[PDB]
């Protein structure tokens, strides 16, 4: 009595390029932006994608080397070959960049920057800062500071444009 | 035979050499500020404490530079 | 020519007799690695790998009685000669090497021919073997040279700094009563700091150099040890 | 110079001198005295150990034919490089 | 020759500055100010060496 | 010889420029300006050494 | 001797270029242009060093 | 002595080449060609130094 | 013939050379601080243990610079 | 004609040259501690173990500087 | 005319120049231990194996300094 | 006037300068092993192959050191 593995029912596998192979000139990056097991974009050909990992900002274009990036609460930009920019905001996750020309950005939450409100974000920062003052212990203060970092990133993200 | 000679242009040569040590100091300054920027980008919240430590590093490195510079000036006027 | 002299350990010998007429435990050793050569259990060696323990302990005791106590002013390092240290290291190193060679196991030297069969034997591997055979003797020479030079330089520096401190303390202390007393006080504080720093540095460096001196010999021994597995 | 002079043994008591010829001859006399008795045959390992190596070294010295000059081992002055005599 | 290190030290600052800016473009102004600060400090040593050179040139 | 520490410093700036460009290439137009600024300072140092190389070569 | 710094600086630029090109091959053209720019600057310093050499060797 | 800054620069280029080929193992050809270009330019600098060395040696 | 010559001003030359030994010392100190900033920026909670080790490294590096400086002043007064 | 000359002051020059060896040693020591800080921020649990290895490296590197310093004293005192 | 001159203090200069080679050896050793400290924090389980290789480099790096040190004696004592 | 001079003591300077070439060999060896330690931690499963390549690099650098020593010994004697 052998049971199927849950990945057998998934028909869109990841294609890796053999290292001993000729190079190709690619003008499109196939992006897959995902939230909570839901794709907001699927194998979408884009011109470039900008992502904020722990070390700093990465601008991924077609042909980028194989790399895994641990995202931080921050904006994410997608620029199409047409010349159109779409801006999301992520709270965390990972970004897998493949040398074959694909980028699978899996986020816990990915919301268009339009949806976010600066007035709500601003007043939340004031409340959390007050909460940090009343934070009982070290652990509580650390959690509150996590919220402030995201809020300030959101506030700064919207003030940018 | 015993011969004593006094060359009066060799107090210049020693002075020039003492100035060479400044390069090891000046380059050291750039290294501290070369990595300060990276640290600020990595952790912008600590833009202040890192800056103070960098100033401490620059001052200490400059202290070596002035110890060498003292020898440079002493032999220039003597 | 026959010169009759004495070592500077007579008082220390007296103290050893006084304080070690009764047994005492030893738990702190400068070079503990001579006792624990094998770290993975079930590994054992048919060679007398623990023969170096007694010599190691005695050498540590002798060199510590000399070097550590030399920080005291006017204390003499009676053995401080280049060729004498060469003789000591020659004795130890060559004795262990001849112990390995008298075993008459030529395969023990197979590792001298560095590299694999892929590398050219004559132009690469043979040259590497030559360099390694030379490097053994160079390791012996480096051990003895390092031991000599560390002590020589440390004591030269200490003597020079002490002379400078004596000069300034004696011939410029009157500045305390003068209007430039602050400069003298700053200089005196710097001299005290340098004195303390030098003493700490020398204390640490002596022990560390003894550790390295014993570790070179132990590395020589370990380079030719083969461990069997229990079954 | 003065700092270098601080690295000398501090408890020198007596110095004795002796010519190589004299004590070598005395040692040879002692060796002959102890190896002379009949109860030590010449073929014994002890006698050969005593004599053979010395004989070999002395023969090697005698056979030596060197084109260069070796200055006397026990000159009065051996510190002048330009005066081997 | 003392300028060799001073000139090189400046290049190091203006080398890492680019990496810092690319990583965190939002902080270009603060990083740029610190880069100028470091350049001024290095230039000070450069003038010290330059002062000695000129004095020994016209003396 | 001071030029050795200048020319090398210039190469260091450009070397970091490539990495900075290859990290986020949309900021190239901004980084390039800063790269030129660094070259404008290190080159200025080289002039001082060049000045002495000329004053002593014609005096 | 100034050529030692120039030669090293040129190698430094290309060393970063390979890392940058491998990271983002799509920008090889732009990076290559900037790398040549850096070489055109470092080599310019070398011309001064050669000029001094030829201005003292033939003097 | 100028050759010291040449050989080192050449080693720097190839050292980065190996890393670049490791990071992006399919782009070996372009990296190899660019590395050869950098070697040629750096070697040209060394040849200039050799030119001066032989000119003075035979003068 | 035996000729003995005593050149006076050479002590200036030797002193200048020892001053060059401070180039690496100044550079070495700057390197330590530059690395310190990165370590603090990548691990901000250890702002004191790293600082202590940086001071320890500076002291040892300063010691080397002082050994050379002793010769620099000694020859200048010989 | 055969002329033998003995210049006394040269011993200063050789002494200063040996001091230059300390530039590498001083720089080398700073390199070790720089890595130590950048390593303790990557794995602080081993800080004590790393500090031990750093000190061992410092002595080995320092030992070389003493070799050069010995030659300086030999020529400076002869 | 044929003139032969023998300058009797030049061996000091050669000895100091050979001593300068020790700066590279010291720097290389510091680089080795700097890489060791930053490598152990990455793979601590293999700390011991790395240490053995680090010593090997020191054994193969200190030896070169001996040659330069050897030449110093061959010229200092001749 | 035509004057020919033969200085007997200039070979010491040449020997010392050649010995300085070892500073690069020593530093190159340190770099080789410094990367070796880093590589082994990264991919410990290939320790032997990396060790073999490191030995090859050390040999080539040592060969250059032998050439420098050959020049040093030749000038020292000849
Ligand atoms: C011509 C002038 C005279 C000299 C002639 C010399 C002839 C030379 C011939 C040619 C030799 C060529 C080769 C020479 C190479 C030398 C190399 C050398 O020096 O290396 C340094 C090296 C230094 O070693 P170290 O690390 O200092 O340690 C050695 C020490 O001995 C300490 O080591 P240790 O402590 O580990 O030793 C063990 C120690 C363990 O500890 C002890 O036992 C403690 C005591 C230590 C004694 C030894 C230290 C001596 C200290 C200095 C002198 C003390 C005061 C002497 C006062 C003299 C006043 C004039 O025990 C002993 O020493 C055993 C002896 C104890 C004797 C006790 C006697 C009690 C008598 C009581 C009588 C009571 C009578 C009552 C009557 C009542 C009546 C009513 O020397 C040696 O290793 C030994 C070299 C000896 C070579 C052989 C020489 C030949 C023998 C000569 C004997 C002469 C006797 C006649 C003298 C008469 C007075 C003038
Ligand atoms: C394990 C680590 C051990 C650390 C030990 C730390 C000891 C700390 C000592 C503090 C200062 C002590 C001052 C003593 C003063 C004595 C009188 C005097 O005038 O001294 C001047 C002398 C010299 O001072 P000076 O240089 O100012 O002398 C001036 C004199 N003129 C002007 C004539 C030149 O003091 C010393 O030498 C003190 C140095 C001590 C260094 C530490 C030595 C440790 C090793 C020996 C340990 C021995 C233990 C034995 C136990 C039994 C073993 C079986």
């Amino acid at each position: 009595h052998d049971l199927p593995e849950g990945f057998e029912f998934m028909e869109h596998k990841v294609v890796n390029k053999d290292i001993h192979a000729p190079h190709e000139n690619l003008e499109t990056l196939r992006l897959t932006l995902t939230r909570q097991d839901e794709f907001l974009l699927r194998e979408e050909p884009v011109k470039c994608v900008t992502v904020t990992g722990t070390n700093g900002e990465y601008g991924i274009y077609p042909g980028h080397a194989y790399k895994i990036v641990q995202l931080n609460p921050s904006p994410l930009t997608v620029e199409y070959t047409d010349g159109t920019t779409k801006k999301y905001f992520v709270s965390g996750g990972f970004a897998h960049i493949n040398n074959e020309g694909s980028c699978d950005v899996n986020t816990v939450e990915c919301t268009l920057l339009d949806d976010l409100d600066l007035a709500i974000a601003e007043k939340e920062l004031a409340a959390q800062q007050a909460a940090l003052g009343s934070a009982k212990d070290d652990k509580a203060k650390s959690v509150v500071e996590i919220r402030i970092s995201v809020i300030e990133a959101v506030i700064a993200a919207l003030k940018h444009h | 035979s015993t011969v004593a000679i006094s060359v009066q242009g060799l107090h210049y040569v020693g002075t020039g050499l003492a100035a060479i040590a400044l390069a090891g100091v000046g380059l050291g300054i750039g290294t501290i500020f070369g990595n300060l920027l990276v640290a600020c980008a990595r952790q912008p919240n600590l833009t202040k404490m890192l800056f103070n430590y960098a100033i401490l590093g620059f001052a200490l490195t400059e202290a070596i530079g002035l110890f060498a510079l003292m020898l440079a000036f002493l032999m220039l006027f003597s | 020519m026959f010169l009759f002299f004495f070592c500077d350990l007579f008082w220390l010998r007296l103290l050893l007799c006084m304080y070690y007429c009764v047994w005492s435990r030893l738990c702190f050793i400068v070079y503990f690695n001579c006792l624990m050569l094998i770290f993975d259990f079930l590994l054992f060696c048919l060679f007398d790998l623990y023969l170096f323990v007694g010599l190691c302990l005695f050498l540590l005791l002798w060199f510590m009685l000399f070097n550590l106590y030399s920080l005291i002013l006017y204390y003499c390092i009676t053995y401080l000669n280049l060729y004498l240290l060469f003789c000591i290291v020659f004795l130890l190193y060559i004795a262990f090497l001849f112990l390995f060679c008298f075993l008459c196991d030529f395969f023990l030297f197979n590792n001298l021919l560095v590299g694999d069969s892929f590398m050219d034997v004559f132009f690469i591997r043979f040259l590497l073997c030559f360099l390694e055979c030379f490097s053994l003797l160079c390791r012996c020479l480096s051990t003895f040279l390092r031991l000599f030079c560390n002590l020589l330089s440390s004591h030269f520096l200490l003597l020079m700094f002490f002379d400078f401190f004596y000069f300034i303390f004696v011939f410029f202390f009157y500045g305390v009563f003068c209007y430039w007393f602050i400069l003298f006080i700053f200089v005196f504080c710097f001299c005290l700091l340098f004195y303390v720093f030098l003493y700490l540095l020398d204390l640490f460096a002596a022990i560390l150099q003894l550790f390295i001196f014993c570790n070179m010999i132990l590395q020589l021994i370990m380079d030719f040890l083969l461990f069997l597995l229990f079954v | 110079s003065n700092p270098a002079d601080h690295f000398r043994p501090n408890l020198k008591a007596l110095t004795l001198y002796a010519e190589r010829q004299h004590y070598v001859d005395r040692w040879l006399h002692v060796k002959e005295r102890w190896l002379a008795p009949w109860y030590l045959p010449w073929w014994s390992p002890l006698f050969q150990l005593g004599t053979w190596y010395s004989q070999r070294s002395r023969n090697l010295f005698l056979v030596e034919n060197h084109l260069s000059y070796r200055p006397y081992k026990f000159r009065r002055n051996d510190e002048d490089r330009n005066n081997p005599y």
